[PDB]
């Protein structure tokens, strides 16, 4: 049960962060870059 | 004059960790 | 505590809330 | 003659929503420490 | 009075849960 | 061969078994 | 715009006048390299003097030293 | 690099290794075996945790002359 | 390289070499990664296997003593050396590599280089990144481990009065060190293991109800039953309907995501905030600043010979741990307490 | 407060009786009830 | 390189391995560590 | 008490009834598919 | 010098600037070849 | 749109108005200073230097006024324990004045400089754009900084135009602001030689000038220029976080720890001194050296100093407290009234037994007295039945010598047991308790709460280097990726 809730932590820190460094530029700064993504886009908005 | 190991004797059993003990303990 | 505690309690509820609302109404007058 | 790195702060209402509930959180977690 | 504050702020809480689910904002599609 | 992918895996295979043949050897040991 | 022109400004603005001038190759980055050695060999004295890994002729590190 | 399928099922690597593998075996066997291991790592044998005048527990109890200490309170 | 590459220097074919896409990433984080963290495994595996700790804590934690997997343990040096670095030359092993294995010398040797360890797995995780043109998020999340590291092998040991109270590198080390930690510092009770519990829990939650909503609002994309041959790596099209997981969620739980990047930097970001507000917690107790007791109801309690609560019976509890610990966890204490002094209920 | 431990030692574990959020609980059933079924009319009074 | 296929490979060294392991168990019920 | 339990008794049949009978009610047949 | 102690730490970095040398030199001569 | 978590960034691309925030954060902590130091002197209490000091009351601010040489006050009275003759316009109330008002002509300054962004200063003469030349910047500021560094070094704490600093005795009993001589020599790296202060300061000040007479005329090379991302802010403020954090790590383990900067007579005992029985040693060695003169006992312990006793109390030692014990040191237990004595007890034998003093770690400890040859002889049991070593069995007798029970010896059981406990805690003070209305648990000294406070800051520091450093040198793809 610890490996298992230390292995959920680590892996959702990693996929997390891989997901979130593989989103696709759809917004440039001067703001967050959550408004790239569309609750409609119906595409992959990251390089995975 | 000082009696240094009545001193030690004193601190030790006050408290075991005083530096008085451990300082040249392999000596003892 | 019976008190200082309740104060600092007070503010620590009364100071952040007023700021988030008050960013909330501005966006939501503002656009 | 205006600063043209102005910009406005915004905040969506979820993020309100999520202001206040770590704000009560935090304010229930500690007032039993604080008031001790 | 410790009471009171505690209760109140358990009461909060729920009251933000309560319009953080029935008044949320729409999740707008595309 | 011995390139670096050899010297990483022989890095962990050479002191593993002389570590498990210790180990076995361990077993075997009476007080 | 061409901006706010104050006596303080001109006088000044030498200082910032040359930004981004750089040398070719790498410079100074070897006697940089020194430098941080030397530095890290310092540091790592200090440390070992003070957690007592390096004892000293005349250094106590110890509350007798204000006498 | 040789995929790893290739060299584990090619019949080079496990002549190879039939007489390292097992010697690398056999050695740590040794080591444990002849003594060596107590030797050099100095964990006491069963027979080595007592002395003749300690009767309990080793306590180091010094920062210097811990070298002395321990040798006097290990196994001679 | 700017304006001009100039020469190619000496730097240059260093870089283009470690920078290689061999098997086994090395680039120039390499350099402290592989040696440091090489050596810190090591150091465990042969302490495990052959050095003990009869010098150190009077405890036998190695296999050649006949300790399993779980009690084999690379244990804290005495605490008479205090925080000594414990080099292999220095004043106190002063060379001699056995008796420096006695002393207690490899948990120094481990933890440094395992410090060091962590340090060059940042600094190559930075440099994978970047050469991937990647932001480096994961970096970013690996912060967390490398602080619950620093503030529970480092700093913690260093506010008390030696390594000796660090956690020795072992199964049941770790499991002594968490009682002791209950016993004497009432972590429970400290808000920001707390936080720390609520951050790890929420991340594990995170992972699961992610997991299995994906996998259960899969599109079909394929006529096998097998729903995993039914993806291509390159495709464009998601994988799964995000619009009938938000559905779903809104109707059994209330609210649900909307935006796949605050999912996925939601799930980042729970674990990293529960482990660094656990590590400030494990640096106040480093100072002794425990959250140990409620002074009102301990003044209530000492008033009112029958109030209690679950807190009151956790302090007990506190006491006994203490107590029946101390003389053979702290034999630098020597700590001969008489049987008559341990508290004790009644007829146990 | 409810004598947890069935030994007439009660535990107060409400807001009302001196507890904060931390130390406040629902006490479990008595010992001296064991598994047995106890619902609200199998008591004499609210009291008990 | 077909000679010696993998999953007899596999098998042998899981063979080795899990015997290992016995052994392992077996050194645990005797000898030190057996708590007699 | 006895007033509480047979109000209770009413209670919990009539849910555990509706439940019965709510999922006896053509239930497979009310999927999209 | 003075302090044995300070003679071992002078060796200690003497060691260390050899193993870091060696460090160096290896990979100066892998990337030459 | 920038969230709430980004709206500081406006100021990245204007000097201006970075100057203004930084003028603004500048004025705020001026003005903290100066309200602080009026609280605390409003709050304190100057009658009584002993077994009533600074570290008792929970002063923060007054510790490092009277470190640096500020000792006097316009209210007439010296934290000395003297008479203010002429305390000047550097009391604590000047130091408070002039740091506040400091404060307000920062806000004044900020507010123009924010006004007035446009300067034609941040101009890039070539290329007309705004730009700052970080290298030039780095030079200057750190030429100033090495100037002021060897300033201080050499004329304050020196004494040759300062006034000295804090300096005392081994012992905490006798301390006061005085010049320090530097200490040139290897003992000039002794972290509690006063000596080094001066020396360190002046040697590394003038190599800060040196330093900045480089970084100041010898422009970085491009290698390096692009490598280190030099012409960034944001570079900047990542190395200087960095550097800031690595600064907190070392001030708090000096505090922790002790050192000659951190006297014991305004920060308050370290734990380490209870630990190794620092003060008990001393105390013991005087009585002894006493007794081998020929005084008798109530003698020799009557010529004990009550600060040297007071210091080895265990209710001092900074690492007895609670995370929410908030407050003074006075708050928890009571302020201290006078010194008892020494206890010493003694069996119907006639065998002098010692009780075991509680070590740092313990919250709660069992009273057990010890015999000179480690052998217990006595305890307070928690099994009253079939006891073994109790009191009443064992016979033992409480003789206090020195402090206010003089030659009183007292022989009920009871009283025997109060005041061996009392004794596990070290030497044993009278409290009066109702005037602050003590709860009766242990708080911790100013080291303490301060060492947790950097310490603290020094982790989401550290943070602070990973974020805003991977920012730097992420800057392209931080504004998204396009794809591999
Ligand atoms: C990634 C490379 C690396 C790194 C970062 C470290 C780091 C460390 N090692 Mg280590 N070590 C390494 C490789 C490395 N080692 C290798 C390859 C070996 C096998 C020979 C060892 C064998 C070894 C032993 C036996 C010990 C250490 C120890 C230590 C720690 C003490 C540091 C010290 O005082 O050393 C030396 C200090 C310096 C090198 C400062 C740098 C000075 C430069 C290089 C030259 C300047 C000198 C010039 C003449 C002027 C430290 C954290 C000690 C330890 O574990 O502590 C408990 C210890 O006893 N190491
Ligand atoms: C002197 C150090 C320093 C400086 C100059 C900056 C400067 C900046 N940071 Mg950084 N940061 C720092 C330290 C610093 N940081 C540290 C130590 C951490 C680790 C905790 C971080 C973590 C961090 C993150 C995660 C982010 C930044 C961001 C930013 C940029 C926007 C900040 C903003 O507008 O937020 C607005 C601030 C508020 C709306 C108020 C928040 C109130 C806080 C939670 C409590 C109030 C603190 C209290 C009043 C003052 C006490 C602090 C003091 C005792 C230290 C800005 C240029 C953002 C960025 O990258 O820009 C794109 C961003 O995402 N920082
Ligand atoms: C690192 C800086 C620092 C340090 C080391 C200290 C240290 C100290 N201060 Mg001080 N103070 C500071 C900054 C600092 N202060 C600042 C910036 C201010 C301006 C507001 C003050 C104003 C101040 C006053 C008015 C007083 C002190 C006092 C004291 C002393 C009492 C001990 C104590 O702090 O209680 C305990 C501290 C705490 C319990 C804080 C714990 C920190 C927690 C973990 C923060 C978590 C907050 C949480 C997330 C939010 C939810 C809480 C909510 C329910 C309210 C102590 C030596 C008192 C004193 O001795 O009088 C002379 C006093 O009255 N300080
Ligand atoms: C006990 C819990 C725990 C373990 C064992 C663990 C382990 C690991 N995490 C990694 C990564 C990560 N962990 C992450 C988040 C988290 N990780 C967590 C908890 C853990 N993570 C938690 C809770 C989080 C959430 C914040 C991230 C974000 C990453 C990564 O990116 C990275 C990865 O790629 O994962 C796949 C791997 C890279 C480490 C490595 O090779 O360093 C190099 C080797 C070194 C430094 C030598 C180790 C020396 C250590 C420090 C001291 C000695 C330890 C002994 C050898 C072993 C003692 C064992 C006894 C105590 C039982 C490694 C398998
Ligand atoms: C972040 C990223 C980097 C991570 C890891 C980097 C690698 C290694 C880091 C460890 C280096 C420091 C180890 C030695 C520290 C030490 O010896 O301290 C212990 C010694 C003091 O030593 C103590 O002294 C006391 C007073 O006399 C007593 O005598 C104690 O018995 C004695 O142990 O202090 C130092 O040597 C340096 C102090 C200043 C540096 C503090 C480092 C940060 C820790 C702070 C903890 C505060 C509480
Ligand atoms: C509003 C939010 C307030 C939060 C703080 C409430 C403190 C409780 C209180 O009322 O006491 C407030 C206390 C004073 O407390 C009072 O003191 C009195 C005597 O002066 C009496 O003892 C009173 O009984 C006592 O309540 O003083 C403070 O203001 C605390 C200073 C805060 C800083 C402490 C050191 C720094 C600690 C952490 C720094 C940050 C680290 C990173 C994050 C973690
Ligand atoms: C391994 C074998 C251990 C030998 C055991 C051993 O070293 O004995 C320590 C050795 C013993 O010398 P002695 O002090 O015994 O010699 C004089 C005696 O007569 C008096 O003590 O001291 C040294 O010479 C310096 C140690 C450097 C060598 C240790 C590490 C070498 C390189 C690693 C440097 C640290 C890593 C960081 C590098 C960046
Ligand atoms: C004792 C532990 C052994 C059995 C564990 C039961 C596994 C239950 C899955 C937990 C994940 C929660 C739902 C997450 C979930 O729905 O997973 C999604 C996935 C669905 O895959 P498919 O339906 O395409 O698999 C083919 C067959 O399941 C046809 O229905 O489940 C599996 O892959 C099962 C794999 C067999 C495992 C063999 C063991
Ligand atoms: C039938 C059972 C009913 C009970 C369920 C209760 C539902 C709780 C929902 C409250 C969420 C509060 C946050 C609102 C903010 C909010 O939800 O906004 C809705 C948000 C979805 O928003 P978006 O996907 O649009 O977010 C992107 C934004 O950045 C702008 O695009 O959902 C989430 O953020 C994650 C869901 C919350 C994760 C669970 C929250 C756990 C907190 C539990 C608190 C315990 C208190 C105990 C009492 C003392
Ligand atoms: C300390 C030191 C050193 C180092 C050393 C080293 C680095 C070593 C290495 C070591 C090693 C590297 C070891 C290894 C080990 C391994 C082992 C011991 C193995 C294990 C495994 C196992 C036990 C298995 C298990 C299992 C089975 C049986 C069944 C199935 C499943 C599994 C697989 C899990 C030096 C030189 C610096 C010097 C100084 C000191
Ligand atoms: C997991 C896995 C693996 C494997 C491993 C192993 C290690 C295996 C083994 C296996 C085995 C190894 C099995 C066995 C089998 C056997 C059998 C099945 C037999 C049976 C018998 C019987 C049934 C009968 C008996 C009898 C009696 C009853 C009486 C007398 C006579 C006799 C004895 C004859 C692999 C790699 C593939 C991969 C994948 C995964
Ligand atoms: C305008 C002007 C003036 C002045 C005025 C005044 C009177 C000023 C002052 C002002 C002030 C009077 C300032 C102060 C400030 C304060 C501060 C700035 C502080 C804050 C605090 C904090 C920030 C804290 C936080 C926290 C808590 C609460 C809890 C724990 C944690 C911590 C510590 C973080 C004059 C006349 C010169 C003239 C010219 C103009
Ligand atoms: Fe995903």
């Amino acid at each position: 049960g610890v490996a298992g809730v230390f292995g959920g932590s680590l892996f959702s820190a990693m996929h997390g962060s891989l997901v979130t460094s593989s989103l696709i530029r759809e917004t440039t700064e001067n703001e967050s870059a959550n408004a790239g993504y569309k609750f409609g886009q119906e595409e992959e908005t990251y390089n995975i | 004059r000082v009696r240094t190991v009545l001193d030690m004797d004193r601190k030790d059993p006050a408290k075991e960790e005083t530096v008085k003990e451990l300082r040249k303990d392999i000596n003892n | 505590v019976n008190i200082l505690g309740l104060i600092a309690t007070a503010l620590f509820i009364i100071i952040p809330t007023s700021f988030l609302l008050i960013l909330y109404v501005k966006t939501a007058a503002s656009e | 003659r205006p600063n043209p790195n102005k910009q406005v702060v915004e905040l969506n209402r979820s993020s309100l929503y999520w202001g206040l509930l770590l704000i009560f959180v935090l304010a229930v977690l500690f007032s039993s420490y604080i008031f001790n | 009075m410790e009471a009171l504050v505690y209760t109140f702020l358990l009461i909060g809480t729920l009251g933000i849960i309560f319009f953080s689910i029935f008044f949320r904002e729409p999740p707008r599609i595309a | 061969i011995f390139t670096v992918r050899w010297l990483a895996i022989h890095a962990i295979a050479v002191p593993t078994i002389f570590f498990l043949g210790a180990i076995t050897a361990m077993q075997f040991i009476q007080r | 715009e061409p901006g706010i022109v104050t006596p303080l400004g001109t006088l000044l603005r030498p200082l910032n006048s040359e930004a981004g001038k750089v040398l070719p190759g790498w410079g100074t980055t070897v006697l940089m390299a020194v430098a941080i050695l030397l530095f890290a060999v310092f540091l790592l004295i200090i440390l070992e003097i003070y957690n007592s890994s390096l004892i000293l002729d005349g250094v106590t590190n110890s509350w007798e030293s204000l006498a | 690099e040789r995929p790893f399928s290739d060299i584990l099922t090619s019949i080079r690597y496990w002549v190879i290794h039939s007489i390292t593998v097992p010697s690398l075996f056999i050695a740590g066997w040794l080591f444990v075996s002849t003594g060596l291991a107590y030797d050099v790592f100095g964990s006491p044998r069963p027979n080595e945790y007592f002395t003749e005048d300690r009767q309990d527990a080793p306590l180091i109890t010094d920062r210097f002359n811990a070298l002395e200490q321990v040798k006097k309170l290990s196994a001679q | 390289i700017g304006t001009y590459q100039e020469k190619r220097t000496w730097f240059d074919d260093a870089d283009d070499w470690l920078r290689q896409d061999r098997f086994v990433f090395v680039g120039w984080s390499g350099l402290l990664l592989l040696p440091c963290a090489y050596f810190a495994v090591g150091g465990w595996l042969t302490g495990c296997t052959f050095v003990t700790s009869w010098y150190t804590h009077g405890l036998a934690s190695s296999y050649i003593e006949g300790c399993n997997f779980l009690t084999a343990a690379v244990s804290t040096p005495a605490n008479s050396l205090g925080h000594s670095l414990l080099f292999v030359w220095g004043p106190e092993a002063q060379g001699d590599l056995t008796r420096w294995f006695q002393l207690g010398g490899l948990w120094a040797f481990v933890a440094l280089h395992g410090a060091f360890g962590l340090i060059g797995f940042m600094l190559r995780q930075f440099e994978i990144a970047r050469s991937v043109n990647l932001r480096p998020y994961n970096a970013i999340a690996f912060s967390a481990p490398i602080a619950v590291f620093v503030s529970v092998f480092l700093i913690y040991p260093l506010g008390q009065s030696g390594w000796f109270f660090a956690p020795s590198f072992g199964v049941a080390s770790i499991f002594r060190f968490i009682l002791f930690f209950q016993g004497f510092h009432n972590w429970t009770l400290n808000p920001f293991h707390m936080m720390g519990v609520a951050g790890v829990l929420g991340a594990a939650l995170l992972c699961a109800i992610h997991g299995a909503t994906v996998e259960n609002t899969l599109f079909e994309d394929g006529d096998g039953a097998n729903t995993f041959r039914a993806f291509n790596p390159t495709q464009a099209e998601e994988t799964y309907s995000m619009v009938t997981a938000n559905r779903f969620w809104s109707q059994i739980f209330g609210v649900a995501f909307s935006n796949k990047r605050w999912l996925h930097f939601f799930m980042l970001f729970v674990p990293v905030t529960g482990l660094w507000m656990s590590a400030l917690g494990v640096v106040g107790l480093a100072l002794n600043l425990r959250a140990y007791d409620f002074v009102s109801q301990e003044i209530r309690a000492a008033e009112d010979p029958e109030f209690e609560t679950f807190y009151t019976k956790n302090i007990l509890l506190n006491e006994g741990i203490r107590a029946w610990m101390a003389a053979q966890d702290q034999p630098h204490e020597k700590l001969t307490l008489p049987e008559e002094v341990l508290p004790r209920g009644n007829a146990l | 407060p409810v004598d947890i431990d069935g030994i007439r030692e009660p535990v107060s574990g409400s807001l009302l009786y001196g507890n904060n959020i931390i130390t406040g609980a629902v006490v479990p059933t008595s010992n001296a009830i064991g598994l047995h079924f106890y619902p609200i009319w199998e008591a004499a009074s609210l009291d008990e | 390189t077909g000679r010696i296929p993998l999953w007899l490979v596999g098998t042998v060294v899981g063979l080795l391995a899990i015997g290992l392991l016995a052994i392992f168990f077996y050194g645990s019920y005797v000898g030190l560590g057996s708590s007699l | 008490m006895l007033t509480l339990k047979i109000f209770v008794y009413t209670v919990v049949t009539f849910f555990v009834g509706l439940f019965i009978f709510g999922f006896l009610s053509n239930d497979p047949s009310r999927n999209p598919g | 010098s003075v302090t044995p102690s300070l003679k071992n730490f002078l060796l200690s970095l003497v060691a260390g600037a050899v193993v870091l040398a060696a460090i160096a030199g290896a990979v100066t001569a892998v990337s030459n070849f | 749109g920038l969230p709430w978590y980004r709206v500081h960034t406006v100021v990245i691309n204007d000097p201006g108005r970075l100057i203004s925030v930084h003028l603004m954060h500048t004025a705020l902590v001026a003005g903290w200073a100066g309200a602080m130091t009026l609280f605390e002197i409003a709050v304190f209490d100057p009658s009584d230097p002993v077994l009533n000091p600074m570290w008792r009351q929970g002063m923060f601010v007054l510790p490092f006024l009277t470190r640096l040489g500020v000792t006097q006050s316009w209210g007439g009275w010296t934290i000395s324990g003297e008479t203010s003759s002429n305390p000047g316009i550097w009391s604590y109330e000047g130091a408070a004045a002039s740091h506040i008002v400091l404060s307000g002509l920062l806000f004044l300054a900020s507010v123009w400089h924010w006004v007035y962004w446009d300067l034609e200063l941040f101009r890039d003469p070539r290329t007309g754009k705004t730009a700052l030349d970080l290298p030039k910047i780095f030079g200057i500021h750190l030429f100033l900084a090495g100037l002021l560094c060897f300033g201080f070094g050499a004329f304050h704490v020196t004494g040759v135009f300062g006034p000295g600093i804090w300096v005392s005795d081994p012992y905490g009993l006798t301390g006061s602001v005085q010049p320090v001589a530097p200490s040139w020599g290897a003992e000039g790296f002794d972290p509690y030689n006063p000596g080094g202060v001066p020396a360190h300061h002046i040697a590394a000040g003038i190599l800060g000038v040196l330093a900045g007479l480089f970084h100041l005329c010898v422009r970085p090379s491009i290698r390096l220029y692009f490598g280190l991302s030099m012409g960034s802010i944001e570079s900047v403020l990542s190395s200087s976080i960095a550097a800031v954090f690595w600064a907190a790590f070392v001030v708090a383990g000096t505090m922790w720890y002790g050192s000659a900067a951190t006297p014991i007579e305004l920060f308050g005992p370290t734990r380490y001194q209870w630990d190794q029985g620092f003060f008990q040693q001393e105390i013991q060695k005087r009585v002894a050296q006493s007794t081998s003169e020929g005084l008798s006992v109530s003698e020799a312990w009557a010529k004990i100093p009550e600060k040297l006793a007071f210091y080895d109390y265990i209710g001092n030692n900074p690492a007895k407290g609670g995370l929410f014990r908030t407050g003074a040191m006075n708050s928890g237990d009571g302020i201290a009234v006078g010194w008892l004595g020494h206890a010493s007890f003694k069996d119907q034998e006639g065998r002098e037994l010692f009780v075991r003093r509680m070590p740092t770690f313990f919250e709660t400890f069992p009273v057990v007295l010890i015999d000179k040859d480690g052998v217990v002889r006595a305890d307070v049991p928690f099994r009253k039945a079939e006891s073994k070593y109790s009191i009443e069995q064992v016979g033992v007798s409480v003789t206090f010598y020195g402090g206010e029970l003089n030659g009183l010896t007292f022989t009920d059981p009871s009283t025997v047991k109060k005041y061996a406990r009392k004794a596990q805690l070290g030497e044993i003070f009278e409290f009066d308790r109702s005037t602050l209305q003590s709860d009766g648990v242990f708080r911790s000294s100013p080291r303490g709460w301060f060492t947790f406070g950097h310490l603290s800051f020094a982790l989401l520091f550290f943070f602070g280097h990973i974020w805003h450093g991977s920012r730097t040198i992420f800057r392209d793809v931080f504004a998204g990726i396009d794809e591999d």
